């Protein structure tokens, strides 16, 4: 069965040609080293061997990776023979599109089981390594023994990790010299299934994973991933991890487009981002934007233009954080689900931890890593503590997270807008005091803080009267473009974009606000109550950036004058209610 | 033995007979080291000759380093040990000065290459002790002489596998008699495992083996090139199953970029970018394009972009024989605006120049700006902590929000500024770390935007010396009319739609150079000049202190340097004096 | 797994203040407060469950220490 | 393998090199080798030194009629064998009259030496018809003195022996040679008593059995190998006897650099010394000192686990010691110069700060600070602190912390710092009560380590003064007391203190008188010297 293995894996070619031979000669030189081959290709070349592989993979995609490295070889030597020793062997990347099981899998008959498996993932990406072709030494009969493993690409991460102790004159006999035995420094990750999917099974669902050469930072957020399903396993741990049913996989990884391997709608949205929600045009068309997404540019200057800098959305219960929370999520990748001073199972600033998959500090992965493609939203926001005010000040300024503590030091980046709101103090004190004062009014604190805002839910004159029924309420009692499709609009104008604003209403900008700075050195002559007319510029360029937002709404290289306008009206309404 | 050690030998025997040059090289430092009745041996070579003649031994040597460098090693032993026959050395080599380009991050360098050639480039932190551990031991038979010799064949050798079998002391052995050791005959060689540290401006233990001893000072981004190999015992025979210890060797270092900043920047140039720094500096115009290269969102205020890119030059700062090195470079503070003037004019330096720290104050000093004293628990041992500025060599570190200092960090401006070094006598320990960086300083005005209207006076709440310690002081507007708020709103609706960045190959470039020393006729001018000042705005505020005359060359040298010009102009001088005048008025 | 029963009541109702030798090993229902609990453990439950009881079954055993490992036991559900 | 590499270096023949080189010499007029055997076979002396000099004229002599530094240079301790072994060999016996109650351990030993050679020659002759180890009978520890440079002068050879080297030059082959190094001592512990030759009595089998120490980690002996009790299934198991044994002092401590030595960069690192023999307590903490000795690391594991390694602890072997500050060289060749190039004084008064001219009068005085070098120690009363304290007043413009910089990096043992720049208790000291041998860690003072020194002081205005209570102890030099967390002990620095200081108001206040400007109360200028507003 080898040789026929041998040369199917040679016939193998999808569609398209016989590209993982040349490709493959053309891409050892420097980094591909075993192109990723989509397995559309095994489901109608051999489907013997595909239900082999469907039936026990564990044996058999070794086999995969000595007929692929052997072609390898066939070709790559030949060509080398032609142009200019050993050839190192690859450790090959193979999975489908389609026949997806996600976690939904955890039961023991799934040793040696493969299945096109998607899902997220967290943290632990830890690293360590398991040796290809073990050499090993004995002391007290002079035995050397290069015995491998007895697989390089299926290794542990069914691999027993005993070394047969010989004759017994000593404790230890044979002893592993690791220079001569090749080993494979592979990851030790983790795997979760996807919580945005509508097929969900065995609520309680964890596997491990590994990532061996390039398969580390290949998933990103929001993309639908084919990787390996399950391995056998050196039996964990028994009453490590979770307990029961802890493997160790041996994931090939293979990540691409959602859809693909190598191988006028908008009039409907005058209300319908608001399904059941009520008014606050501004904050709503906040929420929209941050939906969205705003400005991102490269080209040459002296700055990258940013977008949606912050907001200071506190405001009380009754305004529902949960329906905004749900629906961001939905429609956002990964809603960052931060509480107050933690990111996740850390502070902001992600906090080291030895975990004993490695049995060492690993650097914790923070929202922050989570959070590029999601608006981080702190909830708890008003028990935190000061003591990390200027280390998320920082990062607002910016918008990565420098972290750097004891043996970890790094810059990890994050790219979305805020969300901060939570119970306000003194009941409605907001009323009397500033829009903000959720939290310690310092003004230190607010000063690199750009947005304060006020929401207004169907509860307002309950403070007068209807509180006593509100007590007897104790007593006696999409439609719409999907989330997905909005994030898919939003991935596709990640991909390519230029909606940027128009001059005419940028310059309707500009007079709105200077024509009122003149009215108002004109109206000085009365003595304003108003304590210190301040420099309302970044709240201006904060405008700008959402009429240009948007005009991304609508695709126009140069911006439409009319969500340009509506944007212009609400904000002025909102700056002069603060100025108010 | 095998062929295959032997076609090995012969190879490398034919690459290094090939250059000839190199063999009289050791033969001379070898005949130097026996006149002077020595130094580890290993050679400084480049693996490029090696595609000129070895086909196979080059082939094997990335791939395999374990199977092709010790015939390098062993060829070269003999090779030498015929070349000097005189003395009764390693005889090794060191495989500095190739192009490996791996593992650019020290957190990936296990991944891609298994058993090859590894280069890595990070800071070497906490070095550790020395450790300058016996292999070649040296005995004696209590009788009859029998001096026995042993080399210490173990795993934690340079490369190979020699069986790594308990012969830590054999006594007695092969006579009846008592072995007793001799010191001193026996080498030591300098098994010095330092942990050098990642890189972060884009632990592993590289053992530096008897003449890498502590090449680099702590904050150096060493280019350690070595064997990324693996060994050691982890126990999973015994009960603790855990894996095993994987490690790089240790053959080249090529250490920070010494003449110029650190590693990072490479700006070298081609002569496509020789004609156009060329064609860019003889031209008198490009000084005033400048501005506009360092004007991207606000406007104005040109003449503070000219101190950014004058303190961008470096200055003159020269070494005075048998004195203090005189500081020729330049610090400038802002203030102004904290929302707007603050971060449109840091973007710059922070995001674009080069090596700019970015510094809060209270919160960026982190551990400690200056330096602490921290004895650790994990070694239980007392080492310092540098802070990142003093970290820094030869940069500009961007101190934002300075206004925010703890009340210990105010002293630090002064010995990292006017004594151009920190040094610190704390518990224990005393020691002058070098902190020799230009300083971009921008801080708040501590009650709102004040700082413009307010006079000095405490303004900053800082007038005595804080405010006058640093070079230059600048302020922004804060009260505009029409035009300047209408301009600021048609530029930054232009951007929210002349070389900014390539500049800087020309700055270094200059640096390096030419460099304008000094003109008597720019002396003649800039002394009286500075007589007037110290003689007419007296009244003003009296900043007249004569260290504002040393920048006025620092300032004025560094714009020739900008011009490029070998002299310091007259009008060069002029410019300087119109510069401060806008500073001071 | 196993299926362990559970009785319903007794008249029996001594306080925490009253126990004595006669009544351990019988049973007992008390009143009182949860001041504090645990989480999970794994307990231990030719040393079976002793770790304290080792005559000879160590290769040093004269005053060169054998060492048991904690774990391959069997674990109850135990708070 | 198991190879034998044959080196130049031997020991037979260096054993007739012995032979040869023995007491005779001529300055060394009876040579000092045979009076000093004298005086220590009178028991009036321990140490007898043997210095480098005599042994290259002893060399010289041989060699004008008819290398052993080049030889000490790996070892020096098959020298310290074989040498001492024959100063046993060829040891003056009568040198002067004996008793038996004159001593201790010198009539004992010799009472069991002759009473057990009476039995053995009675017994082993009734049979008929152990060995005493030469440490036992030394009864005195020698050592050597590294040459002076007058012989690598006439006669260069392998100097790097006398060549006082800092400890970070110490190369991995330089492991093994006698070398002097400088810097300063710390952490001395005190003395105790290590044990050399292990003695062992059964009181069943009579045998005193004899070991001879090994590394620091030894074991006490098994049952015995007499034959009293042997040659029957019986045997009377030993055990140690103090007063059978023979001990002798030990102590450790570390050293750690000038401070001028070490780069602008790493740290400063410590070396361990074991002294050993009649060279204890003659050290302190503090002292400018060169030591010299052999550099070796012992062979031991701390974890005692099975993989060895060699973890390269080292130790200078105290073989000298030469403790400088209580030269007729070119040195004072060139002070005879210039004290002949006239002006001296004026002279230095304008080298001083070579990089900038003006205000002559102040760098006058610190030169007179530099100079310092005047005491009264009244003897029987109350010492008089010859140092000079001089401050300093005025703005940035007169670049005082340049003068600063500049004179305490010309002074050596020089030190700079801030009014602010350390604590109170960070710029006198800390002590920790180490809980090891719960004894006394200085951490390193800023004053400490200032002594003999000029401390370079910034800020001095905003020292917070509460921490001026330090300085003001200061005025009282070289007694810097503290009595707190269960310690209550002294420790000395000999400094002078250089000030800088600010008017209060900023540049000046005319309108005021002086000492108003400055606001140091009078009880700090009288304990300053020179008062220098600018
Ligand atoms: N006579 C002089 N020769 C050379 N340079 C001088 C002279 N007088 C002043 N300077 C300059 O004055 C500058 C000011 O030095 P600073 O150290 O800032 O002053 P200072 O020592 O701090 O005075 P304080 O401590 O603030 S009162 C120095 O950099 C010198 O170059």
């Amino acid at each position: 069965i080898i040789k026929s293995f041998k040369n199917f894996i040679l016939e193998f070619r999808l569609d398209s040609q016989f590209i993982y031979r040349d490709q493959l000669r053309n891409n050892i030189l420097v980094k591909n080293y075993s192109l990723t081959v989509n397995m559309e290709h095994l489901i109608g070349y051999n489907e013997d061997i595909y239900k082999k592989l469907s039936d026990e993979p564990s044996d058999i995609i070794p086999l995969f990776e000595t007929a692929i490295t052997q072609v390898a070889k066939r070709i790559s030597i030949l060509s080398r023979a032609q142009s200019a020793n050993s050839l190192p062997t690859f450790q090959l990347i193979l999975n489908s599109n389609a026949n997806q099981i996600p976690l939904r899998d955890l039961d023991s008959e799934h040793v040696s089981k493969i299945v096109r498996l998607s899902g997220i993932i967290i943290s632990t990406s830890v690293l360590s390594s398991r040796a290809t072709y073990l050499s090993i030494m004995c002391r007290n009969c002079r035995h050397t023994t290069s015995i491998t493993i007895n697989n390089f690409n299926s290794i542990t991460g069914s691999n027993i990790g005993d070394e047969s102790t010989k004759k017994n004159c000593g404790p230890d006999p044979y002893i592993i010299i690791h220079e001569s035995s090749k080993f494979i420094d592979q990851q030790f990750l983790k795997l979760q299934e996807i919580p945005e999917l509508v097929p969900v099974g065995e609520m309680p669902r964890n596997l491990t994973m590994t990532c061996d050469r390039y398969l580390t930072n290949k998933v990103i957020p929001g993309t639908r991933v084919t990787i390996v399903g399950i391995y056998s396993i050196y039996n964990s741990k028994n009453g490590s991890g979770v307990a029961i049913r802890t493997p160790y996989i041996k994931i090939l990884g293979i990540q691409s487009d959602v859809e693909t391997s190598s191988i006028k709608l908008y009039e409907i949205l005058t209300n319908s981002i608001a399904p059941s929600i009520f008014g606050n045009e501004d904050i709503k068309k906040a929420i929209v934007c941050l939906l969205m997404g705003g400005s991102k540019k490269i080209l040459p200057d002296g700055m990258r233009l940013r977008g949606d800098i912050n907001v200071l959305l506190l405001g009380d219960p009754g305004t529902a954080k949960s329906q905004l929370l749900k629906f961001v999520e939905k429609v956002s990748p990964i809603a960052v689900y931060t509480s107050g001073k933690g990111s996740s199972a850390a502070g902001l600033t992600a906090s080291v931890q030895r975990d004993p998959m490695t049995r060492e500090f690993y650097l914790e992965g923070g929202a922050m890593v989570l959070a590029d493609g999601g608006v981080v939203c702190i909830d708890e926001f008003d028990k935190m503590r000061d003591e990390d005010r200027v280390a998320i000040h920082e990062a607002m300024e910016q918008q990565t997270i420098s972290i750097a503590k004891a043996g970890i030091t790094t810059v990890l980046n994050s790219r979305t807008s805020v969300l901060a709101a939570a119970n306000p103090i003194y009941g409605r004190y907001d009323d009397l005091k500033s829009p903000g004062d959720n939290i310690d009014f310092q003004t230190t604190i607010l000063s690199r803080f750009d947005m304060i805002f006020i929401v207004k839910d169907d509860h307002n004159e309950e403070r007068d009267i209807s509180i006593a029924n509100h007590v007897i309420n104790i007593h006696t009692g999409g439609s719409e473009i999907s989330i997905e499709k909005m994030k898919r609009y939003i991935t596709y104008c990640r991909l390519k974009c230029a909606p940027r604003l128009s001059p005419q209403a940028a310059e309707k900008l500009s007079s709105n606000f200077v024509t009122i700075r003149k009215q108002l050195l004109i109206n000085e002559l009365e003595s304003t109550e108003r304590s210190s007319i301040p420099i309302t510029i970044r709240q201006l360029e904060a405008i700008i950036r959402i009429t240009e937002s948007l005009a991304k709404l609508e695709l126009s290289p140069i911006a439409q004058e009319r969500h340009v306008d509506e944007a212009i009206r609400l904000f002025q309404a909102s700056t002069m209610d603060a100025a108010s | 033995p095998d062929a295959v050690f032997g076609d090995r030998v012969r190879r490398f025997q034919e690459f290094l007979d090939t250059f000839t040059s190199y063999r009289d090289s050791v033969r001379s430092i070898q005949v130097y080291n026996s006149n002077n009745a020595i130094l580890p041996h290993r050679i400084i070579i480049s693996l490029d000759d090696l595609r000129e003649f070895d086909r196979s031994f080059w082939s094997g040597i990335l791939v395999e380093p374990a199977y092709f460098i010790p015939p390098a090693e062993k060829a070269l032993t003999d090779l030498a040990d015929s070349m000097d026959d005189v003395p009764h050395h390693p005889w090794k080599l060191s495989f500095k000065g190739s192009f490996g380009a791996h593992a650019l991050s020290p957190r990936t360098l296990t991944a891609q290459h298994l058993n090859k050639l590894v280069s890595v480039e990070g800071i070497v932190t906490k070095t550790s002790l020395v450790r300058p551990k016996l292999i070649r031991s040296v005995h004696y038979a209590a009788k009859t002489g029998r001096f026995h010799y042993r080399d210490y064949t173990d795993a934690t050798t340079t490369l190979t596998t020699r069986i790594p079998t308990p012969a830590i002391y054999p006594t007695e052995d092969t006579e009846g008699n008592k072995l007793t050791t001799e010191y001193g005959y026996s080498t030591f060689i300098d098994h010095q495992r330092i942990t050098v540290q990642e890189m972060p401006e884009m632990s592993i233990d590289v053992i530096l083996d008897d003449d890498l001893v502590d090449k680099t000072k702590p904050g150096d981004r060493v280019n350690v090139v070595g064997v990324f190999k693996s060994l050691g015992a982890g126990g999973m025979n015994q009960s603790n199953l855990i894996g095993f210890k994987t490690l790089i060797l240790g053959n080249t270092v090529y250490p920070l970029h010494a003449r110029s900043t650190g590693v990072a920047a490479r700006q070298m140039l081609t002569d496509f970018d020789i004609r156009n720094i060329n064609k860019l500096s003889k031209k008198k115009d490009i000084f005033d394009i400048l501005s506009q290269s360092l004007a991207p969102s606000i406007y104005g205020h040109d003449h503070i972009k000219k101190a950014i890119l004058l303190m961008l030059m470096g200055g003159v700062e020269k070494n005075l024989e048998n004195g203090s090195h005189l500081r020729g470079d330049i610090n400038i503070l802002m203030v102004g605006d904290p929302s707007t003037a603050k971060s449109q004019l840091l973007r710059f330096v922070l995001n674009t120049a080069s090596l700019a720290i970015a510094t809060t104050g209270r919160g960026s000093s982190g551990v400690g700006l200056t330096a602490a004293v921290t004895t650790d628990r994990e070694t239980g041992e007392r080492r310092l902590e540098a802070g990142a500025m003093v970290l820094a060599d030869r940069g500009v570190v961007c101190i934002d929000e300075f206004d925010k200092m703890t009340d210990v960090d105010r002293v630090a401006i002064h010995e990292v500024m006017e004594q151009q070094t920190v040094t610190i006598a704390k518990a224990g320990i005393h020691t002058t770390l070098n902190a020799r960086c230009s300083v971009i300083a921008a801080a708040n005005p501590v009650f709102g935007q004040y700082d413009v209207n307010r006079d000095p006076h405490q303004n900053i709440a800082l007038p005595d010396s804080l405010l006058s310690r640093f070079d230059l002081l600048f302020v922004v507007t804060d009260d505009i009319n029409e035009i300047r708020d209408r301009s600021i709103s048609e530029h930054v609706l232009r951007t929210h739609r002349v070389t900014i960045p390539f500049l800087r190959k020309y700055v270094q470039y200059a640096k390096e150079r030419v460099i304008p020393q000094l003109t008597q006729e720019a002396i003649n001018v800039i002394v009286k000049n500075y007589t007037d000042l110290r003689n007419d705005d007296n009244t003003k505020k009296s900043p007249i202190t004569a260290r504002t005359l040393e920048t006025l060359i620092r300032l004025a040298t560094a714009h020739a340097k900008v011009r490029l010009s070998k002299t310091v102009n007259k009008v060069d001088a002029k410019v300087a004096a119109n510069l401060l005048r806008f500073a001071l008025l | 797994s196993e299926i362990h029963v559970r009785i319903s009541d007794f008249p029996t109702i001594y306080s925490l203040r009253e126990l004595r030798e006669s009544n351990l090993s019988s049973l007992v229902r008390v009143t009182g407060v949860v001041t504090r609990r645990t989480g999970v453990f794994p307990q231990l439950k030719q040393d079976s469950n002793e770790e304290i009881r080792i005559s000879f079954c160590t290769n040093c055993k004269s005053k060169g220490p054998f060492r048991v490992n904690g774990e391959k036991t069997v674990y109850r559900n135990y708070q | 393998a198991l190879p034998s590499i044959q080196l130049p270096v031997d020991y037979n023949n260096l054993f007739n090199e012995i032979t040869d080189f023995l007491v005779t010499f001529k300055q060394d007029k009876g040579p000092k080798y045979m009076a000093m055997l004298q005086k220590v076979a009178n028991r009036e002396l321990n140490s007898v030194i043997i210095d480098l000099d005599d042994i290259l004229q002893y060399q010289n002599e041989k060699f004008l009629q008819g290398d052993l530094v080049s030889a000490i240079q790996q070892n020096a301790n098959h020298f310290t064998e074989l040498f001492c072994r024959a100063i046993d060999n060829n040891m003056p016996l009568p040198t002067k009259e004996i008793d038996y109650k004159d001593d201790v351990l010198d009539v004992i030993l010799n009472q069991r030496r002759l009473r057990n050679e009476r039995m053995l020659s009675d017994r082993t002759n009734e049979i008929r018809s152990e060995l005493f180890p030469p440490n036992l009978t030394r009864r005195y520890f020698l050592y050597f003195k590294p040459l002076s440079q007058n012989c690598a002068r006439r006669y260069r050879k392998k100097a790097i022996s006398s060549k006082p080297l800092s400890v970070r030059q110490i190369k991995g082959d330089f492991l093994g040679q006698l070398i002097t190094v400088r810097g300063i001592i710390t952490r001395v512990s005190d003395v105790k008593p290590a044990v050399e030759v292990i003695a062992y009595t059964c009181d069943q089998c009579g045998y005193e059995v004899f070991q001879e120490v090994n590394s620091r980690t030894f074991t006490p002996l098994s049952e015995c190998t007499s034959e009293e009790c042997s040659q029957n299934q019986t045997k009377g198991q030993l055990f140690m006897s103090t007063r059978a044994s023979k001990f002798s002092a030990f102590q450790e401590c570390k050293i750690q650099e000038l401070s001028q030595q070490v780069p602008v960069g790493h740290i400063p690192r410590s070396l361990n010394i074991h002294v050993n023999g009649t060279l204890v307590r003659s050290l302190s903490p503090g002292d400018i000192v060169d030591v010299t000795g052999i550099f070796l690391p012992a062979p031991y594991t701390g974890f005692k686990a099975l993989k060895a390694g060699l973890l390269t602890e080292t130790y200078l072997e105290a073989q000298f010691v030469r403790q400088h500050k209580k030269l007729t060289s070119d040195v004072e060749e060139r002070v005879m110069e210039l004290i002949t190039s006239g002006d001296v004084y004026n002279r230095l008064a304008k080298s001083i700060a070579p990089e900038i001219y003006g205000n002559l009068d102040v760098k006058k005085a610190l030169l007179l600070l530099l100079v310092g070098g005047v005491d009264k120690r009244v003897g029987d009363g109350m010492k008089i602190r010859g140092d000079i304290n001089v401050c300093l007043m005025g703005d940035p413009g007169v670049a005082k912390s340049q003068l600063l910089k500049a004179i305490c990096k010309i002074s050596p043992r020089g030190v700079y710092t801030t009014g602010k720049g350390s604590s109170g208790v960070g710029l006198t000291a800390a002590v920790m009560k180490d809980p090891v041998t719960d004894e006394m860690i200085l951490e390193g003072g800023a004053l400490v380590l200032a002594d003999n020194g000029i401390c370079c002081i910034d800020e001095f205005d905003k020292m917070d003064e509460s921490d001026r209570t330090a300085i003001h102890e200061v005025m009282e030099q070289q007694t810097i007391s503290i009595s707190k967390a269960g310690i209550n002990t002294t420790l000395n620095a000999r400094t002078s203190i250089l000030a800088a200081a600010n008017p209060l108001y900023g540049r000046y206040n005319p309108r005021l008188s002086p000492l108003d400007n400055i606001n140091l109360p009078a009880a700090l200028l009288s304990r300053f010297d020179i008062l220098f507003l600018m």
